């Protein structure tokens, strides 16, 4: 899978080079196929302070499918469920080979800014998000102390 | 744009673009690559024609011209049926420069597939089935030749 593998090793390359702000990547050990990420939350975010850990796993005909994007640390967020699942178009139909795990990164860190509830992976925190700001923000900096710190 | 548009399989500046129907560009060999796994385009998943290896178009057509009369001195050559294709120009600055070096070998990313080039006996071969030779040379740009990288002159 020689096309997916050099185009990965690009990527790479350009990432630990240029690194997206808030964000740290790379393989585990020598396989360049899976990646673990880290995201520190945003300064002003609910998330701010908090280390989130990723993992990123590329499909063997890459970059014609996006890369397989989880959270491992668990977080309060209506796109975002306790299975680490990211509710995220680029991620599914709107993945196109001009992204980059680095562009994926960095909306990922711009959904912790600001949520999408109308896309409700978690539909009792999109209601929450939406009704009762202030609540949800309490919430959201409550786990992000609890399990991201 | 002045600049040469960037590959979005490859993400470096293309070479040989060629232009698909629905008028998005990649490099030649990276479109050929990508024909092994049946591939739409990878843009936007419209379909690449049947015969499009065989004639592509080029953004640039004037441009294959001058890329086989353009390196000045030298150029980088592996063979074909009864005649030379020349290297796409990016494989052989890699040739250039590994040989420039000394380096017995190198590997080379081309249509999808990883191949060794052995500096020492000129040949070039798919890395995971070595039966699939090539000899390859280092000689002037002014000689008759088929083509570059598969594409027609
Ligand atoms: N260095 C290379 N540059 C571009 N394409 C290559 C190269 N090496 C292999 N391929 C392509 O990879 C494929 C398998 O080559 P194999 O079995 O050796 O690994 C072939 O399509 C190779 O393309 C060549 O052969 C084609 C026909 O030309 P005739 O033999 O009729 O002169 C022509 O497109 C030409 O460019
Ligand atoms: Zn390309
Ligand atoms: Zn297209």
């Amino acid at each position: 899978h020689a096309m997916a593998l050099k185009r990965i090793q690009k990527e790479l390359s350009d990432l630990q080079r240029d690194p997206p702000a808030h964000c740290s990547a790379g393989p585990v050990g020598d396989d360049l196929f899976h990646w673990q990420a880290t995201i520190m939350g945003p300064p002003d975010s609910a998330y701010q302070g908090g280390v989130f850990f990723l993992t990123v796993h590329f499909p063997t005909d890459y970059p014609f499918k996006p890369p397989k994007i989880a959270f491992t640390t668990k977080i309060y967020h209506p796109n975002i469920n306790s299975n680490g699942s990211i509710c995220l178009d680029i991620l599914r139909s709107q993945w196109s080979p001009a992204l980059t795990v680095s562009k994926v990164l960095l909306s990922i860190c711009s959904l912790l800014c600001d949520p999408n509830p109308d896309d409700p992976l978690v539909p009792d925190i999109a209601q929450i998000y939406k009704s009762d700001k202030e609540k949800y923000n309490r919430h959201a900096r409550e786990w992000t102390q609890k399990y991201a710190m | 744009s002045l600049t040469v548009p960037e590959c979005a399989i490859c993400l470096q500046t293309c070479v040989h673009p060629v232009s698909l129907p629905c008028k998005h560009v990649f490099c030649y060999l990276c479109v050929k690559g990508a024909s092994w796994l049946g591939k739409r385009c990878a843009l936007c998943r419209q379909e690449i024609p049947e015969d499009f290896l065989d004639k592509p178009t080029l953004l640039s057509p004037e441009e294959l011209k001058a890329a086989s009369r353009g390196n000045g001195e030298y150029a980088w050559y592996y063979e074909g049926r009864n005649g030379w294709w020349q290297y796409d120009e990016r494989t052989s600055r890699e040739l250039e420069d590994a040989f420039s070096k000394g380096k017995k070998n190198t590997e080379m990313l081309i249509a999808g597939f990883l191949y060794v080039a052995d500096l020492e006996n000129m040949v070039q071969y798919r890395r995971n089935e070595h039966g699939r030779r090539r000899k390859i040379k280092r000689d002037i740009i002014d000689i008759p030749k088929k083509g570059v990288a598969g594409l027609r002159l």
